């Protein structure tokens, strides 16, 4: 539609407002970034998509620590996701702060996309032209992974991604057994993902990103250190000859 | 927010938006209010789409404090924000003067916010003509008050579908000095001229006023009026 | 119909760009930085006769080593000429020293983008006004422009006005770095008699200088009356 | 259908004296691709709606349109998720709040009418669009009995024996308004059965556990009882003759 | 937002404002209200637009309202906009009277709504008061006077003036029949009937009120219909009796 | 054009032109070049003069001791987001009595320059800075943007026909983490007169120069201070 | 001032008495002290006179937007924390001692409301200067579960010892009955107290200097 | 006043007297002090009336909200942090302690103390007037690893000593105890106290 597309306070006539899909839009021209539920906690995988040489690797870091115990991954305009990150940070801050513990993260899930949902609703203000991913892993809560979309739709996920390589990179996680599988395995599998989907033909060379929060960290969101992410980048290289 | 007038002044010189409102009233579903000798009545036709709803939970008519009532044609969420505010009109008046209040000075404070919404930022105004009936001295009170804040005092009138039909069928039917017996049953057969369907106790909704204040007429006391039809 | 802060697609705000326009209709004035002082000289464009040609003050005196030449929206400059007025003695109050020509020309530079609509007290649009500002501070006499868009930068001579383009050319040629305050002080009235469709005397211009030795002094009609030779 | 000024594209009047932008978000409930049934029993009060995971990736109990607003009261949302959530974290202030105000459970149909009213200052100022969402409340009242509430992007709410909304909308209430008709001993058996075999009918889809959540209030147990995947399988394999 | 906007607070191209047009407008098609001063008194007489066989008739007036002891208007336009700005008046009235405690003088009054009208043609944004007002009174400075304004926020001082429906009709036929200084108020009505008859003839359809000064203090009352259908039948025979001659 | 006119205005592209209209702001500005070695962090400015009478436009500006900056688009923006800088670095020396960390102070420019492209009647900052400085960490050169983001960076160019100052760098990357002060202020230098025709080149008039390290705070070096870093290389 | 409570297995019974002193002055010997808040509620007034008035003024109002909004007869809880919560933010500054009965859905409800903002439910209380008569007159005679003829009797002997009693306090005892089918406003129920009088003066003792008659006609 | 509050295995047993005093009078003497803040979280009122109630009635209040907004029961560290921040933020203006206990899932029966804005969990805790005479004996008379009628009989025995002693607390005694199963609430009275030295 034409004429009911310029704000988040106007329905076009089907029923749909386009300034929060062309928001969403931004993101679908975003990198890849993915996140897989292992069976001891949650691993975050990103395409960071070198757009020169002349940056510094751990630059346009698409991965973040919102708390402690939770770790954010984005995919979208980056301006934006770091104001989210921002905007998490501080309501995470303040639960500890109210209630004395780390936040729960379906909560933590849940308030983040409310102040995205706000953002949809007036001409005032536009919609966060971001998709991110929440991850965390507990004692009692165990492992958990949620997904917030410019809209502020908050969904719990065993796999998810975003970006480019969208719908791609989700039919290479299902036939993952994730599950079963450990966050020490999911490392390797993760790699791989992104170097699939990965077009090398029409985008430039890539950092890939990974972190990671589980019983390997102590429920701790860190990142994975240079033994483990050279190991899965070299096992993503060596594998995609093995199915070419 | 927006804090300019979206009700503004054509070349022909008419507030757009208020006659665009009077087009919401008089495609309401209708409604009619009687000024009896020792009385006035309130009617309208509360007839929804299926039998699923519950008809004892939301009602048309309702009560402001205990000797003012009302009654609308048109929206019906915007009637909803006009009855809490009037009710706390009411109150604020008894707090104050320690009286119930008149009628006619309720009139022209809900008015007066009525008025308020045709001229202040970034809102459209009512889409509702109000039916306001009453008791203050020891005489009966009946009000109109349209989406302008403009009010006006009747003896009888009619509103929403066929309401040109209604207040024709009034004029000549309505006599200066009826019984509330009367005209309660005269308010009925102006809602049965722009009925579709058989009418009951429940598709209709009646409250009087009178020297004992307002009150909601019960399903069976409306049977009763309906009997003789 | 779009905002004041509007970028267009060159990367430029449009009320920024039509603020640049406005000081083309501005009636045009010339200022000279030398080592023994800054001249500053403007004309003053009278319609009438009727008139009284003294209150047209396109020259002012911001301090007593410092002078302020002005282009385009008159009243628009008095908001900015009074700010500076007041920074300096606000200066002098808190610090006990005068302030300098840089100074002076930053803090009002710094209004010059303090416009919007929205989160707002405060301006609507920029000051459709380029000054001149001329002063004698410890680095010397100094000459600074500054335009709507808040760029100000020292000059060796410079024009604003109508007739800008075709002054400055002429201040290409005349201007010279060893020259004398005298000789700078007759080549801006040489060049503003050229560009000036009314003819030059001293009662339709104004000049004034500012000496090391002496202070912000703007020319009499006896003072400007022995000059006019030249 | 008339149109003159910015009355599509703001919540203003059109000529004829419609909203075009409140109508605009009645729309917007069906594009959830969802159908919400509510049913009202002798002694309780039940919701049903479609609880779609065509992502096998999904955690299928994050994925949910029925909501928890008090113990004693629960709501079935359908329309756009995000206003959907939304309004419930407002269903869930409003109710709480009365009770640290006035001191006792908040009643269903107030609680429907807080949130409708709500609704109003959208479908009267210009400043922010209607939510694109329907909420319906169940809740055992004391006094009144089980009841069933639903209400609008326009403001509107209203009462039901029994109610239905999203994109089967009409459908649903014509199937419900032909079975309230007749005669029946409405039980918790009674009142479930109907609410499942009026959204399969419609659809024409035999359910399966995962295909469906279901949500119910009885007199025994007031709380908001969410059923699990076992207790909605009970109910179909009783529909097997 | 800026999309949205009306924009009712700017010049149009020409020098003028549009919806301070369009309200005077608005006032052209309303119901026809004149004002007459007199040596005796002032007067104020109004077409009544609320004419119907079921309207009730509770207040002592329908388009006349007073503003202080001394003071009263009519008025000609959105009568719910009236109802506003008459509050406002008896608002600044007792303002006056709490601060100094003597009556506001007439013109005063005025100034201070038109003060407020003025404000919603300049700033805010907003629609202006689609109301045109006539004012009677008496104060100590300038005794009985008669006022207009219009929702510019413009005022002037008349000795006889119309605003409404035949607005221009009526005032060329008052600069007729007014003569300065000699008019009294019962001369004065035979005018105010005349020149109803000319832009509108039953009582209900006419409401007159008069402000005099008996015996130290001002007198504001509305006419009932007994007074102002005798008044019809002698304008009537007066208006036969020249025609038979 | 529909989308070209409000920040609040998602294009159909998903794109904010606003934005990308205000990032031309920095490309029309002038070129200025910025690189760092194992020990210090260099700027360097292409100061374009208004006419060849006027003295040369002030393009490299003092932060803290520890922090500097380089310019390219409206300069009351690069003097409002300096001020920024510079109160943010005053409230880190008051608060902690240390100098705050360059990655931090360039996270709160990406959250403060952020805030009004998402909010109606506001516009993004027109300008791009490259950031010189030292802390704990050695020395940083960071880029901030129109749009909010920033980037860590070995090297960076900005401005008219920066293109060519970008290519340079990229290929003398390894060689700038070993070069002395000297030969690291020389290849930025050589990065920044790339961008120029074949014309005109490098004078003590039209250049300005910007230091920090370990050693040194950070100086600016505009006419005779330039002299002693010209005078070794010039040719084409 | 003596008011006190009592709930009975029909209901809940209210009593005050009728003096308002001014210092150690009788300012009025006839006043209602038994304020109406809604149909079944009715609240009894001490401390700061105005206090005591405005604030179930005010609750009552609320009580009536409350059950107009509701359509339900309003809960006795309800009335117990507007007041709590209105009378806590002014820090017992709004000095109104309150007793609050009533009958709702949830049967007979008696609660003692301080100004502070403290309260208590009960089944016997009393407030005001004379308060201990009346609460011992209540603990040495009260059971659970009174008639409504014993509850009344008792009732009236715990404010008739604080008439007798206290000094602020005097005059008759006003009460109020409230079953479960409405209330019953037994005012000047007792009248513990039971003279020659008569000075009259010839018209012309009283001098006069100025005399204006100002007639009015109607 | 005198409150108590005591932790064991799998529960807390939570204790009160019933006076309310307004100097030598009494105002009430059957007034239960221990408020519910959740279905499974008491806290023992102590100190300003008005102050304690409305401190309950808040944290009620924010807790309802908070245990819906997670789908789950609050925690007990989460109730008593509630209460901490309120009686901290406000401690100039309040005058009233809030012992806060109950059960959770995750970390089970636990007590803590809320004295002016500070937050502690102990085993045991104290509170009120009547709490400074029983010092000695909660000292003397705890040891860990009771039961739940060992921790009745504790907190009666202890609360009944105070109020012989205290002019401010007296009455009857309430008595809560928490666990998973869920609330008993209990009344010993005035005529069933437990008899020591008393003259
Ligand atoms: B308990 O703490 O005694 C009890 C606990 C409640 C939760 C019911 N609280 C009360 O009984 C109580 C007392 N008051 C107000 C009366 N104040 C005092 O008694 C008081 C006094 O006066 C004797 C004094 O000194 C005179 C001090 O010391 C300064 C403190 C308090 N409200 N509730
Ligand atoms: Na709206
Ligand atoms: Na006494
Ligand atoms: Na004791």
């Amino acid at each position: 539609g034409t004429g009911y597309d310029l704000s988040a306070s106007t329905f076009s006539p089907d029923g749909r407002v386009f300034q929060v899909e062309y928001a969403m839009k931004a993101v679908e021209n975003s990198s890849t970034a993915i996140g897989i539920r292992c069976k001891d906690g949650v691993v975050f995988g990103v395409e960071k998509l070198v757009l020169s040489k002349l940056y510094e690797e751990g630059s346009n870091k698409r991965l973040f620590n919102v708390d402690r115990h939770v770790g954010m991954a984005v995919a979208g305009l980056l301006a934006d996701a770091r104001s989210l990150a921002d905007i998490a940070r501080e309501e995470a801050s303040n639960f500890r702060s109210n209630f004395g513990y780390n936040i729960p993260l379906k909560h933590l899930a849940d308030r983040v996309a409310m102040y995205v949902h706000a953002y949809t609703l007036y001409s005032a203000v536009r919609p966060f032209g971001c998709s991110f991913m929440l991850g965390s892993y507990s004692v009692n809560d165990g492992a958990q992974l949620y997904m917030i979309d410019p809209s502020g739709v908050s969904y719990g996920y065993w796999g998810c991604a975003i970006g480019k390589a969208r719908q791609a990179a989700k039919t290479e996680i299902e036939k993952l057994q994730m599950k079963e599988m450990t966050c020490r395995d999911i490392v390797k599998e993760v790699a791989k993902i992104i170097y699939i989907v990965h077009d090398e033909v029409k985008d430039k060379a890539f950092e890939l990103e990974l972190s990671w929060v589980g019983e390997l960290t102590n429920g701790r969101h860190e990142i994975v250190p240079k033994d483990i992410r050279e190991e899965a980048e070299k096992y993503a290289k060596e594998s995609l000859k093995e199915e070419d | 927010g927006y804090s300019f007038s979206l009700t503004t002044f054509s070349p022909s010189g008419k507030l757009v938006q208020i006659e665009y409102a009077l087009a919401a009233v008089a495609g309401g579903a209708p409604s009619v209010g009687i000024k009896a000798a020792n009385g006035v009545v309130l009617a309208t036709e509360k007839k929804q789409k299926s039998i699923l709803y519950d008809e004892r939970s939301v009602h048309k008519v309702e009560p402001i404090t205990k000797h003012i009532g009302l009654v609308y044609s048109g929206m019906g969420p915007d009637y909803r924000v006009l009855v809490h505010r009037a009710r706390k009109l009411a109150q604020q008046y008894y707090l104050v003067y320690q009286e119930p209040i008149p009628t006619a000075q309720l009139v022209q404070r809900v008015a007066s916010v009525m008025q308020e919404y045709t001229q202040s930022g970034g809102v459209r105004p009512f889409g509702v003509s109000l039916l306001i009936c009453g008791w203050n001295e020891g005489r009966p009170y009946l009000f109109q008050s349209d989406p302008s804040g403009a009010y006006f005092a009747w003896k009888a009138t009619a509103m929403g579908k066929n309401y040109v039909n209604g207040k024709t069928f009034l004029e000549k039917r309505y006599n200066e000095d009826l019984e509330l017996e009367d005209a309660i049953h005269t308010a009925i057969l102006t809602l049965k001229e722009s009925f579709e369907g058989q009418m009951t106790e429940d598709n209709i909704e009646v409250g009087i006023c009178n020297e004992a204040g307002f009150r909601r007429l019960t399903p069976t006391e409306v049977k009763d009026y309906l009997a003789a039809i | 119909d779009r905002g004041v802060n509007t970028f267009s697609p060159e990367g430029r705000l449009f009320q920024v760009e039509y603020a640049i326009e406005a000081i083309k209709l501005g009636s045009t004035a010339i200022g000279i930085q030398t080592s023994e002082g800054v001249c500053l000289a403007v004309e003053k464009r009278i319609t009438s006769p009727l008139m009284e040609p003294s209150s047209i003050e396109k020259i002012v005196e911001i301090d007593a080593h410092i002078g302020c030449a002005m282009s385009g929206l008159i009243a628009d400059a008095k908001t900015l000429i009074d700010k500076a007025r007041v920074e300096t003695q606000n200066h002098w109050f808190t610090y006990n020293e005068t302030m300098t020509v840089e100074s002076v020309t930053q803090a009002v530079s710094n209004l010059a983008l303090q416009f919007g609509e929205e989160d707002a007290d405060a301006m609507s649009r920029p000051f459709g006004v380029a000054l001149l500002f001329g002063g004698v501070d410890e680095k010397g006499p100094q000459l600074f422009h500054m335009d709507p868009s808040g760029t100000f930068v020292q000059c060796d001579a410079r024009a604003i006005g109508s007739a800008s383009e075709g002054a400055q050319s002429s201040l290409q040629e005349v201007y010279h770095k060893s020259m004398t305050l005298k000789e700078a002080i007759k080549s801006s009235l040489i060049i503003l008699k050229q560009v000036m469709e009314e003819k030059l005397n001293a009662t339709n211009i104004e000049l004034a200088t500012v000496q090391p030795g002496q202070n912000f002094h703007m020319f009499t009609k006896e003072e400007l009356e022995e000059v006019i030779k030249d | 259908g008339s149109s003159a000024g910015f009355d599509r594209h703001i919540t203003i009047f059109s000529p004829e004296g419609r909203l075009y932008q409140v109508e605009y978000a009645f729309k917007a409930i069906n594009q959830g691709g969802l159908t919400s049934v509510a049913v009202r029993g002798k002694d309780c009060a039940v919701i049903v709606t479609q609880k779609k995971v065509p992502d096998k990736l999904l955690d299928s109990s994050t994925v949910t349109h029925l909501f928890k607003i008090t113990e004693n009261i629960g709501c079935v949302m359908t329309g756009m998720t995000a206003d959907s959530r939304s309004q419930v974290q407002r269903a869930r202030y409003e109710a709480a709040n009365w009770k640290y105000k006035y001191g006792y459970e908040i009643p269903v149909d107030m609680l429907c009418k807080r949130i409708a009213d709500i609704s109003q200052v959208y479908t009267q100022n210009a400043e922010m669009r209607p939510l694109g969402c329907c909420m319906i409340l169940i809740g055992i009242d004391e006094e009144q009995g089980p009841q069933v509430y639903k209400c609008d992007p326009a403001g509107y709410y209203c009462g039901f024996k029994a109610t239905a909304a999203g994109v089967k909308q009409t459908e649903s209430t014509s199937f419900l308004e032909k079975k309230v008709k007749k005669k029946f001993d409405w039980t918790f058996e009674q009142t479930v059965e109907t609410a499942i075999t009026c959204l399969s009918t419609v659809l024409s889809i035999d359910f399966k556990p995962s295909e469906i959540e279901v949500g119910v209030v009885t007199v025994e147990n007031p709380k908001f009882r969410i059923l699990t995947e076992a207790e909605i399988d009970a109910h179909l394999v009783a529909l097997a003759e | 937002s800026r999309r949205y906007d009306s924009r009712t607070t700017i010049f149009s191209p020409e020098g003028r404002l549009y919806q301070v047009e369009y309200a005077m407008e608005a006032i052209g098609h309303a119901g026809t209200c004149l004002g007459i001063l007199a040596n005796d008194g002032v007067l104020l007489a109004a077409e009544r637009r609320n004419i119907h066989k079921l309207l009730d008739e509770v207040f002592f007036s329908e388009k006349i309202y007073k503003l202080n002891e001394d003071m009263a208007c009519s008025v000609a336009g959105i009568t719910s906009d009236a109802n506003v700005l008459t509050n406002e008046l008896r608002l600044i009235a007792q303002r006056y009277l709490l601060q100094y405690q003597e009556p506001i003088p007439c013109e005063q009054l005025v100034t201070a709504l038109c003060d407020i009208k003025q404000a919603y043609t300049q700033f805010g944004g907003k629609r202006p008061f689609g109301v045109s007002l006539l004012y009677i009174g008496w104060d100590k400075h300038y005794g009985f006077q008669l006022y207009q304004s219009d929702p510019s926020g413009n005022y002037g001082g008349w000795k006889a003036t119309c605003i409404g429906n035949n607005s221009a009709a009526a005032v060329s036929m008052l600069k007729q029949d007014y003569k300065e200084g000699e008019m009294t108020l019962k001369s004065a009505l035979a005018l105010a009937i005349k020149v109803l008859n000319k832009t509108m003839l039953s009582a209900e359809k006419v409401e007159i009120a008069t402000l005099t000064r008996e015996n130290g203090k001002t007198v504001i009352r509305v006419l009932k219909q007994k007074e102002v259908e005798q008044l019809i039948k002698k304008h009537e025979e007066e208006e036969a009796k020249a025609e038979r001659e | 054009n529909q989308y070209d006119n409000d920040v609040t205005v998602w294009s159909p592209q998903g794109r904010i032109h606003q934005i990308e209209y205000a990032m031309e702001a920095v490309k029309q500005g002038s070129a200025t070049v910025g690189l760092k070695s194992k020990t210090h962090a260099v700027l360097v400015a292409l100061k374009r003069a208004q006419s060849e009478l006027a003295a040369h436009q002030k393009k490299i500006l003092h932060v803290d001791n520890h922090i500097g900056i380089s310019i390219a688009g409206l300069t009351a923006d690069a003097r409002l987001l300096c001020n920024f800088m510079r109160q943010e670095c005053l409230d880190s020396r008051f608060v902690f009595d240390r100098p705050l960390p360059v990655s931090r102070l360039v996270s709160l420019i990406g959250s403060k320059t952020q805030i009004p492209t998402q909010r109606y009647g506001r516009r993004p900052y027109g300008v791009g800075l490259l950031i010189a400085g030292y802390d704990d960490m050695g020395p940083h050169i960071f880029q901030t943007c129109p749009s909010a983001n920033y980037f860590d960076c070995r090297a960076m160019s900005i401005g008219a026909r920066s293109q060519s100052a970008r290519t340079y760098l990229e290929r003398h990357m390894s060689e700038f983490m070993e070069c002395n002060l000297n030969e690291l202020v020389k290849h930025g230098l050589r990065a920044l007169r790339e961008t120029l025709p074949a014309e005109q080149d490098l004078t003590t008039k039209n250049v300005s120069i910007g230091i920090v390290g370990k050693d040194l705070e950070f100086t600016i070096y505009d006419d005779d201070d330039v002299s002693p870093f010209l005078e070794g290389l010039e040719e084409r | 001032t003596t008011i006190a409570g009592l709930v009975f297995q029909d209901g809940v019974i209210l009593g005050a008495d009728t003096r308002a002193t001014n210092d150690s002055v009788v300012a009025d010997k006839s006043c209602e002290k038994i304020h109406f808040i809604a149909p079944k509620i009715y609240c009894c007034g001490a401390g700061v006179a105005a206090d005591a008035e405005m604030t179930t003024r005010m609750v009552a109002s609320k009580m009536e937007l409350h059950a107009l909004s509701t359509g339900r007869e309003p809960r006795v809880a309800t009335v117990t924390r507007i007041l709590r919560q209105t009378l806590f933010r002014y820090q017992g500054h709004v000095g109104a001692s309150l007793i609050v009965g009533g009958v709702d859905l949830t049967g007979p409800q008696l609660y003692g409301v301080h100004p502070h903002g403290s309260y208590s439910r009960l089944p016997f209380t009393a407030l005001g200067s004379g308060q201990d008569a009346a609460l011992a007159v209540l603990e040495d005679r009260f059971q659970p579960n009174m008639t409504l003829e014993a509850a009344q009797g008792l009732l009236v002997e715990a404010v008739t010892a604080g008439i007798l009693g206290d000094l602020g306090s005097g005059g008759n005892v006003d009460a109020c009955v409230i079953t479960k089918t409405g209330a019953k406003l037994l005012r000047t129920l007792s009248s513990p107290t039971e003279r020659s009088g008569r000075y009259h003066f010839v018209p012309g003792t009283t001098a006069v200097l100025t005399q204006t008659v100002k007639p009015l006609t109607l | 006043t005198t409150i108590m509050a005591v932790e064991f295995d799998g529960g807390v047993v939570m204790g009160s007297d019933s006076r309310v005093s307004a100097g030598e009078a009494v105002v009430n003497r059957v007034f239960d002090k221990l408020s519910p803040l959740h279905e499974r979280i008491y806290c023992a009122l102590s100190g300003s009336a008005a102050d304690a109630q409305a401190v309950a009635d808040m944290a009620a209040y924010q807790l309802e909200l908070h245990g819906i907004e997670l789908e789950e029961p609050p925690l007990v560290l989460a109730a008593a942090n509630v209460v901490r921040n309120i009686s901290y933020k406000y401690r100039e203006d309040l005058s009233a302690h809030l012992m806060v206990a109950g059960w959770d899932q995750r970390e089970g029966g636990q007590v803590y103390g809320t004295l002016g804005g500070m937050l502690t969990r102990q085993p045991f805790a104290i509170g009120g007037s009547g709490s400074t005479f029983i010092y000695g004996y909660v000292d003397a008379a705890y040891k860990p690893g009771m039961s739940p009628e060992e921790c009745r009989r504790f907190t009666t025995d202890a609360i009944a000593l105070a109020m012989s002693r205290d002019g401010s607390s007296g009455g009857v005694i309430y008595l809560v105890t928490i666990t998973a199963a869920g609330v008993d609430h209990r009344v010993i009275l005035g005529n069933e106290l437990p008899k020591f030295y008393d003259e």
